[PDB]
Parts: C-alpha cells; structure tokens; sequence
C-alpha cells in the first residue's frame, strides 16, 4: 500500500475461447496434471514410419484402386471401355470423389430409404474436409494379362464439362458421345499403352482450369436435379478406348483386366470446411443388409 | 504452330463500319442524357460490342484457335474517322467490365452523363481526330476465357455521342461522317487442347 | 478516366499560386488534426448498415439476406464506394451490437459460421471455423470472414457469383435484434475504377 | 502454486469495440479461418492499374462532363450562355454537387412525390462523404465546332455569393444579373477562348475563401426556404459569356456545343461524416417512370 | 501405401509443366491467405462434436459416453481423421459452451476430473487434478487431459483398452445442456496410416 | 491452440473513469474521429499573444 | 533506349520455358552466394585506380590531377560506369594506402582538404573541414567529400565545371607513394543513361 496506482484503465471484452477454431495460438484449457509444462517426447520409437504420416501430401499420395475394368477381344475400337453405366472407361479428373453406390432399404411398402455410399480413396477422403482444391491428379493403369495378349489401349485427356447421363439418384458417363467419330482424340493429350511393350503407365495430369481452385463437392448428392457442383469439381476427364482390338490365342483368356489407381500430388486445399450440405460422415456397414444406418443433420438448437 | 496463331489473332480486322448523318433525327445522334430517372430511359448508344467474342468472330480468328480450351488477352480497338469539313461533333468510346453481369444500377447505361463519361474511355472529335486507339486489359475475373463454352464475355464496349452531330441546315442534302471500327488481340495466352469447339 | 487522348496542353491557373499543399496541411493542423488521403482507409473504419436487424430464434441466417440490400443503398462506406469500382477482393468484418432485452429464464448466445456466398442456410453444414458470444456478458459479436475464393477478384454485385468465395452465416438460439456495423478485413479493397452512379437527395410529398 | 501474487490490481472497464470507428488500430473480430495470421498478397496481378485506384486524389481527379451547352450565332455578347434556367453558363466553383433533377411521381390526385436526383461527378461523389472540403477546382471547356466557326468565348471568376433565383424545389442562376453592364469582368480573373486559335482550355481555380474549409452540402435539399448551405459550399462561380458573337458560314452549322468537364486537385477533406440531413444514398433508376424508389431515414431505435 | 513393389518407371505427365508449386502458392496468396500442409494441425483446431449435450444434475459423467459415439460418426477432425490410422497418442482438450438457462435461485458450477478410460463413474474416486467454472460468469469450461498411459500408443477404438490411459469425467450440480467442442492437446497425434473407410452421403425416402 | 496458458491469474476491479478528476494521465474516452492519433498543431498563428 | 516507337509485337521465345528467375536464383545459391542487381552498388564498393601515386613533399595536390586521367581510362567502376550516363550527383570517397618507406628521422603525416573542382592548389585557402593521419600508425587515409554544389547535377567530364561543386586536395609533409582506391559516398549516383563507348582489348606489336 505504498504508492498509488499510475496504471491506466484497460478496456475489456468478455470473450472466452476467442478463436478456438484456429490451429495456432495459446489455449486457455486447464491441464488436469501436476506440471504446468507437462509434455511428451517426439514420435521417435512410437511409430515405425520414418516420415510424417499426417502430412497432406503423404496421405493424398497413398495409392488406391478405383476401377477394375474388363477388356474383351470383343470390344470395339475408339469406344470407351464399357463398365456398365458407371465410370472407369471415362474417369473424371479431380481430387474429389466421383463414384458412389446407393444402399436401398425398405421401410413400408409405400417407401424406401436410399443412402449414398461413396468409396473414397485416400486423396478423395481428404479433399472432403475442405471447400476447394488444387492438385496434380495421378493415375496408374495396369493391364493384368499374359505374354500372349496383344492390342493397344488409348488414354487421352479432355478439358471441360464431362458428357454425362444423370439419373434420378446418380450421374454416369455418356459413352455414346465418346466414340472415335464424335470424339476425335487426335489433338488431345494422350498415351497409347501397347500390351506388347508395357503392362503399366502412370499418367500425371497437372491442374488446368480457368479457376484457381475447384469445388470439392464431387458426386455428393448429385443427380438429375442437382448435378452442378459435380461439374464444378473436376476440370476434365480421362478416356480409355482401344486403338487396336484385343488379340488373344485360345490358349489364354479372351479377357484382360484393367486396374486403375488414383492419388494426388502438389496438393493444396482452401478453407477449413466441407462444401457439402451435410457434415462429413463415415459410412459404417450395418450388421444386416436390412439394418438401418445413422443419419446426421445440420440442426443447431 | 501456336505462335503463328497468336500472330494471326493480332491482325486488325474491320469489325464494323458506322455511318453518322448530321441529320439529327434518329437515336443515331441521341447524345448522352443528363440524367436517368428510370430504366425505361436508359442511355442510348451508337453501337455496342460484347467482347471478346465479337473480335474472335471476325477475320476468321475463331477457326484459328479451334481445338484450344483457354484464352487470355487484351482487346485492341481503333476507330478510323472519315469526316467532311462541315460536320462537327464529339463522341466517347468507353468500356465496362461485366456491365451486363452486375446489378442494373451499376451499369454504364443506368447512370448520368457525368457517370458514363467517368468510365474508362477516349474522346473522338470529328474535326480534330483522324483516328483514336484504345486498349482493354484482360477484364475477366477468371484465370482465362473458355473458348469452347463462349458464354463468358467479360467486357462491353460502347460508343456514345457526347454532343449532337452538328451539320449545315438543309433538307436537300445530308452531311455524312461515318467511321471504321478495327479490333484485334494482344497479350495473347492460348493453352490446352480439346476435341470440342465453340459452335459458331 | 481517359485512356486514349493526349492530355490538354492549354491549361491556365487563376491567381498567383502557392504550394496549395503547404496551405492545405496548414489548415488541417488548425481545423482537423488528421489527413485522410486514401479512400481504402474507409474500408477499415466500421460504419452501421442497419440500426436494427430483426431475427427469429434458431434461424441460420446468411448475412447476404441483409447484405444484398445494404450493398445497394449506398449508406455505409463499403456500399457507397463500391459504386465507383467493378471488382472487390479480400475478407470482411462484422460487428453485431445486441439490443435484445435479456431474459434470465434464458441463456442467449450468438454463433457465426462460414458459408459459400449466395448459398441458402439449408444447403450448407454447420461445421468449419466458428465464433460464439453471450450478449449478457459481451453485447458485441465481432467476427471476420477470410477471403477463400476460387478467383483472385469478384465482380461487385455480380449476378453469377454462386459459391465462388466465402460468406458469413448468423445464428442465435433466441429471437434477436442488433445494430449491425461492417468493414473489410485488412486485405479488403476495390479495383478497376469506373463511372459513379447518381446520388439521391431529399424526397417529399407535395401539391398537385 | 509456488509463490504468491506480487501483481497490483488493475482497473477495468467493460467497453467492447472501443473505437471501432477509427481506421487504424487493433480489431478484436475473431477470424473464421485456420491460420491466426491469414493474409493475402499485394494487388499486383489482381488489378491492371499501375496506380492506387483508391487514392482520394486519383478518384477526384477523374474527369466528368457536367454541361453540354449550345452556343448560337444568335446569342448576344456579354450575356451568360443560356441553358434554360439551369447551370452551365454560370458554374458554381466548388467540389460539392450543385446540379440536381427532380423526379416527380403521382400517388393520389391530391399529392405527388418529389425525389432529388443529383448527377454527381467523381469528385462531387467523394465530397459527399465528408463535412468540409478544400481543393483546387479544375474545369475543361471544349467547343465542338468546325474550322469555319469563329468567335470568342469569355470565362471569368467571381468570388463570393452567386446571384441565384431560388425555386420551390431547386436553385438556379440569375442570368439577368450577370450581363456585361451590371457585371463587368474587366478586373476579374478570366480567359478568352478564341475559336480561331484554340478548341479547348483547362481552367484551374485554387481554393480562395475567408474560411479554411467549405461545407459539402451543395445542392442537397436546396430551395426557396433552404438555400444557405448551398452558398456555404462554393466560394464563387465561373461565367461563360461571348465576347465576340459566333460567326459561321452557312456551309456549316449555326451552332457549336460547349462541353464542360469537372474534377479536383490538391484535395483535402475534413471530418468523416456527411453534412447532409440524410444518409449518403445512391439513386437507383426504378424499372418504370412510375415505380417508386426507396426512401431512407435517420431513425434509431 | 505400398511397401514391397518397385515403383512404376513408365510415367508420363501431360502438358508442358511448371513449378506446380510456384503456381499453387501464387493461388493461395490471392484466394486463401494460409497454407494448410499437415493434417495434424487439424488436431489442434477445435470443432464441435455435438451442438447439444444433455445431462442431469449431480451426475458424474465420463465423456466416453459421448466420445464413443462421436468417434464413430466422423463429423469432427479427430473422428474423421482417426479412420485413416490405427493408433493414437497424446492428450486431449475439451470445451463446453453452456447453453443452460441460469436460475438465480441456484449457483451452477461445472467440475471436471480424470478417470481411467472406459471406467464407470461409480468405480473411481473424485480426487486428483480438477477444474471448476461458473457458467454465470464463464460460459466456457476449457479443460485438458494429459496422456497418462501404460503404453506409448493405443489402438484407435480398441476393444481391450480398460484403464490403460486417462480420460475425462464431467460433473455439474444442476441439469446442463452444452455445445461440446474438442481437439487434441499439443502432443496428440495419430500413427500408422491404413486404408480409409467408406463415406456416407445424403439419405432420403423415395418411391416404391 | 498450440501451447497452454502459462500466464498467472490477474486481479481485477470494475472502476471506469479511475481518477478522471486528475489533470495528467491517460483518458479512456473514445475519439469520434478517423485517426487514433488525431491532433492539432501549436497555438502559433491561432492567437496573437506571444505569451 | 527507345523513346518513340511502339515496342515490337512479333516476339517468339525458343524452348518450352520456366521461371528463368527461379533457375537463376537456384544457380546463385550453388555457385555464387550473392545477388548483384543494381550497378549503383558498385559505386559503394572501393576499387583501386592506381597502384602507385607518386607525390613530392609539401605539395598541395588536387586529386583532379589524378582523377582527370583515371576517369577517362575506365579501369574502376566509377570511371567504367560513368561512360553509360551523362550526369553525376553526390559525394565521393577516397582511400590512400601508404607504401612510402618510413624514416624515423621524420614524422610523416597526411592532410586532406576541400577545394572547388578544377581549381589549382595556389588559388584556394587551406581552411575548412580537414582530416589528418600518420602512416606510421595508420597506413590508410580514408576521407569523404560531401556534395557541396551550385547545381543538383553535373555533366560527367564536363568542360565547363569551374568550381561548381567541391573536390579533394591532398597534402603530405614528406614525399609519398600510395595505392589509391575510390568510390562514391552513400549518395553518389549517375543519371540519364546514354549509349556506351567502345571497349579496348589487347594491344601488341607485330610483323610488318
């Protein structure tokens, strides 16, 4: 109580947890410990990996199989390899996920419950957490064959909208529009895989668009009425069409499988929030094909 | 290859030829209105051009960059005047980025004469200038113009009459002026191929 | 703004002159105390856009519902100055001064989220960055929206901007009423100057 | 919990948003981002302009046309060029706006709604945001003619009040008071534009007044009963009168247009608030000449 | 993640390229303002796991009651990212934003304790480290759980973890309802990357 | 949210306008201006007196 | 340097390119360690103009006697670069490294004064600013000449400069011989770029 105050009055604001959403800063959470500086050591000896397994580039660089096509000696040339009305012959170039399956269950004899199940690859799984993306898409195309199979597969890139055939609950490619006549790949960037010289090829497609970043919505909730975010998430597509029909002695199979791996490089994401109308959610296989799944909402209170 | 194409895109082409008649009768000489109280009384112009599609259509330039996806460029404009010593008058050539893609009130045609004359432009006096040039910097908000989609014109060009076209009094004879509008591209950036192309 | 003609050479200035600048500064030092030189500084200063924003309880409200209107009026600096340019760029800041009577039978709180510009509250999740305040202890809810965009610049009042950049979404558990004031973040700016619109003066009913 | 407090008690005040109106300082708004130091780069490559387009001097330096007068071979000398009962022959020297138009609409057969519409030039548009101004007013006078037109136009400056003829809803010049006899421009600062030697002239009028700054109210709400703020916003006026009657062979027109551009230099504004009774508002042309416009008020709650 | 095969040698990249990196950075400088590079940073950022956690008075509640569920949903970052790895390590942080109306006839307070993971409130004492807040003056209860473990790492969603590491236990003298947001402490991380699960999109009732 | 708090709890007091009667100190009044450092020049040329 | 014509529009660059800049910087980081970007920096670095300047005792010597010659040779940076411009501006610095054997039977000292450019030692006083050193303890005599001028700039090697700006005057009580190195002060610079002269290569006597 010796000298009186000489300190000025300071302005206040009652804002607990100011910016708790940020990744860097000082947290005000009280540690339920003994030492104010409680702290563990490094990850050395905790995990075997010699590389940071949580780096965006490492996670998105993890390869995954998206397609396993069937190429017959019967398939016609300059025609995207048929895979039903789904993707693979035609592959949307982009980090977001483009393929989904619909799980339909009964409820009453007057209604069914359709749930979208998306088989995400590591990079597609990551892109789902952000609003926009930008990256170099990588694809590895393998032809599981024998030394007796011959023929030539063509893979070209076409920038822009993807010719599609929307469905009441999904979106697929418009193969009829991607045949050698209506869709000449003479000027397009491409690669011709010759089963006589190679079995594999890794195609890297750098980011090309009139936009700085593309949306990450992908196939989520895409159908006849809602297919715009889908187109705003890819920039183009790859097309796998035979240049030379598949040849095969009868000592071997008249088939060959085409495996397609997907992953990204030079990845950069923008915003810290899903672009979808719902929260990011992991599909969890119910015990039975009839058991119901949990449905999350975006309701506050 | 691409270079020869870019050179061809920089070739000036007569985009239009406007004839101004001293007879101050049609909305041909309608001079900028001092005010604009309603949209029914928008600003009248002698001629307008939606760029860059307008120039990509002349001189056969569109067929030059066929099978190309993205374009980036500045539009070059030049007006060659050909008037007689008896017709006086002055006009204003201005441009407005996305003039038709924004709130109506923010359009150049929805503002006062003072406003319109405030836009980026150049003056043209019939008895002083033989020609006037102007450059329109890439005005798109996108990294590039989609050549195949062709629905992305990012700038509108307008030719407004500041003052009425003054000619000698007569009904038996008309005084003419007329003009030659030339356009071409500069700072061209052409990239990425595609099998599809803007139907036109 | 002239871009083609050669500036006039026949210029005459009346009065024996000075350093119109020296005299100007002399005047601000005696009758002002500050020197406003760049209009962008007015995009940092906050100004009210509505002295009363009425909202219902549990309603996720995008500020575009308020913004679309105020942007056209030209009352605040962001709106007024936007009419002189064609493009904008950078984030935005908002301050909501609560004016809602507080019932002790409740615990009123304010939540703010991000959401693609021009999206509707029903087509976006409630995750990502967020801020929350309690009007009972903190009447002012201050939040900033970063510039997360697919393009380096957006047309002012564009008619095609559909989720190109980020926007703000407001929310409260109780029915609120607040004074809203905005400004741009430290990166917000306008670009590509154009011609100004017309100004509106007084209005009144008369004879006839 | 080792040693006890040795810190003094600090005085508080609950003042959230202290000085939010200021342009400089530290903002307390929580950023809805990832990085506490989120930040964009410079405007380089974002906008084509090589100059700061938001500098007050740059904006107010943007030229704009305020008048397009008609000079006939019939007009008399030493008489301000007639332009109806509006301005142009006589131009109020000042940064604020002086010209306005009244949009009248019907409502009942017992009343009409008059709205003031002011055609502001870039500098007049800026001056409207502040309370007082100070600047060098610049005017460019062009005579759109032919090489056959001859004559001499006079433009002089008169400091002080402007002879006007107030109206029930506006204010115009008193031309009869500005004729060569009652208004001799022998001692006034002036310039004589000779159509035989020049077609243009830029007149720069430095700030001259017994005040440090002038009001920015201008023509806003100016009429018979309220015309004081108008006079407190200009310092003087320019007058365009023919010295030598307009001559013109009949091979050309008996007319010549006089275009007047306006802008300011050495600009400085005081206060950060409109001097008008209402908020700054942009007039927005309704779809129809009968459609009503929005009327803003100054009501708090 | 391949661990045996020799990387493919036949690689082709379309387009004359660049420093895809230089261009990337150029883009974030014009349309982002930040550079997210490591997903672990998202284990520091807080995200809501429930906009409403209802609890009764005087009930010692282990957060596993809430955590077990939210960990499976994959809504927040901790849950979503956990599906890409097999092990976790480090402490955890929680923030409880009170939304319970406050009666003056009461003095509501929040207490948080430690407790072996997967133990029930009735088989643990109420001693050891602790934190307490009063929602009336402090709506946010922020607490951190150190990594007190018998092992250097634990399997994510393990079925055998019975008190191997520490967990949090919640308590309040009044019936509460709060918004719960979590994150890991400055040491929390996942390890041993594996394959991702399947994502769930929209659900709806239809014909038939 | 990287490291936790290491700052001690500070003692408060709700005393707005503490010592407003004093001639010297720091005033907490919000300036209704543009510049946080708004300021005029000296009295030179404002008043004739040389004292 | 072109000032009238409109730059050529028909430009073609061979090779798919890069950030010729990124690669350049990459190279300096591996084979240089510094990045010379502005030639004015070479007007700060000192360079010898004569490895031997012989002078007699008690002789007030204006450095123009040495400078006039060295300025034409183009050996050092000040001389070499001066040929690319027409005007100069700013002060100058000189360093004299003594190489004169020192006799103990003497006390050698160096004095430097100011003097109007192109004046002779016999038409100027020995007052004003001055510096003095003793080679026996300090072999280097470092002195700077401010830019005291009647004009804002002077023509390089002008034929009319007669005392327009200041210059240096050297003096020693003993006969000296030193290595002279010069540079401009922190304000020295050239201006108004022009065309370069011709360079002189090797010279030799031959047949015929």
């Amino acid at each position: 109580s010796k000298p009186r105050n000489q300190q000025q009055v300071c302005p206040l604001q009652n804002v607990p947890a100011w910016g708790y959403s940020l990744y860097k800063g000082i947290d005000m959470s009280v540690p339920l410990a003994y030492d104010p500086n409680n702290e563990l050591g490094d990850l050395k000896d905790v995990f075997p990996s010699a590389v940071d397994e949580m780096a965006i580039g490492y996670v998105c660089g993890n390869p995954a199989v998206k397609h396993v096509l069937t190429w017959k000696t019967t398939d016609a040339i300059q025609k995207p390899i048929a895979n039903g009305d789904d993707w693979g012959g035609v592959i949307p170039v982009g980090m977001p996920c483009y393929s989904k399956s619909i799980r339909t269950i009964k409820i009453s004899e007057t209604e069914n419950r359709e749930t979208e199940v998306i088989d995400a690859a590591p990079c597609e799984y990551v892109a789902n957490m952000f609003s926009y993306w930008r990256a170099t898409m990588c694809y590895r195309i393998t032809v599981v064959k024998t030394a007796f199979h011959t023929g030539r597969l063509e893979i070209f890139f076409e920038p822009g909208v993807i010719p599609v055939k929307p469905t009441v609950n999904n979106i697929g490619p418009d193969q009829d529009q991607l045949t050698g006549a209506v869709a000449p790949s003479d000027n397009n960037y491409k690669y011709i895989l010759d089963l006589t010289n190679d079995t594999e090829v890794t195609i890297r497609v750098p980011f090309v668009s009139n936009k700085m970043f593309l949306k990450t919505a992908g196939i989520y909730g895409a159908n006849s009425e809602n297919n715009w975010n889908f187109h705003e998430s890819f920039s183009g597509f790859l097309c796998i069409r035979p240049v030379t029909k598949l040849m095969a002695p009868d000592t071997v199979s008249d088939n060959v499988s085409i495996v397609v791996w997907k992953w990204a490089e030079d990845v950069v994401v923008v915003e810290p929030k899903p672009l979808t109308s719902g929260p990011t959610q992991v599909y969890r296989p119910p015990p039975t094909a009839s058991a119901a799944v949990e449905v999350l909402n975006v309701e506050l209170q | 290859d691409t270079h020869s194409i870019i050179q061809f895109l920089q070739r000036p082409v007569l985009i239009d030829n406007i004839e101004i008649i001293a007879g101050t009768t049609a909305d041909a000489a309608k001079p900028l209105s001092r005010y604009v109280l309603d949209q029914q009384n928008s600003q009248k112009y002698v001629r307008s051009w939606t760029l860059p599609s307008t120039v990509l259509k002349a001189g056969g330039k569109a067929q030059k960059l066929a099978n190309f996806k993205y374009l980036r460029c500045d539009v070059q404009v030049k007006l060659v005047l050909n008037a007689n010593p008896f017709v006086a008058g002055r006009m204003y050539l201005a441009y407005s980025p996305y003039d038709d893609k924004v709130d109506t009130a923010r359009s150049v045609l929805q503002t006062s004469r003072a406003g319109v004359t405030g836009y980026p432009g150049v003056e043209l006096d019939f008895q002083l200038d033989n020609s006037v040039e102007m450059t329109i910097p890439y005005a798109s908000f996108q990294e590039a113009y989609d050549l195949v989609t062709g629905t992305e014109d990012f700038v509108q060009l307008y030719l407004f009459p500041i003052t009425p076209v003054l000619g000698p009094k007569s009904e038996s004879e008309s005084s003419k002026v007329d003009i030659s509008v030339y356009m071409w591209l500069s700072n061209i950036s052409l990239v990425i191929p595609t099998y599809r192309m803007n139907p036109d | 703004i002239n871009i083609g003609n050669k500036t006039n050479e026949n210029v005459i200035s009346f009065f024996d002159s000075t350093d119109a600048e020296t005299q100007n500064h002399d005047v601000l030092m005696k009758g002002c105390g500050e020197f406003i030189v760049n209009l962008r500084t007015l995009l940092r200063t906050f100004r009210t856009i509505t002295d009363n924003w009425i909202l219902q309880a549990n309603t996720k409200t995008p500020i575009t519902d308020l913004t679309n209107t105020t942007d056209a009026q030209g009352r605040d600096y962001m709106s007024y100055l936007s009419y002189l340019y064609r493009f904008y760029r950078g984030g935005r800041r908002y301050k909501f001064f609560n004016t809602t009577p507080l019932k002790q039978s409740q615990t009123c709180y304010i939540r703010s989220f991000l959401m693609p510009r021009n999206y509707s509250a029903d087509e976006i999740n409630v995750d990502g960055p967020s801020h929350i305040t309690y009007p009972v202890i903190n009447p002012v809810h201050e939040v900033e929206v970063p510039f997360y965009s697919q393009y380096r610049k957006i047309p002012i009042a564009s008619t095609s901007d559909k989720g190109y950049d980020s926007s703000l979404m407001y929310f409260s558990n109780t029915s609120t009423t607040q004074i809203v004031a905005r400004a741009g973040n430290d990166d917000f700016t306008f670009g590509w100057m154009i011609g100004p619109p017309q100004l509106q003066g007084e209005t009144r009913s008369v004879v006839p």
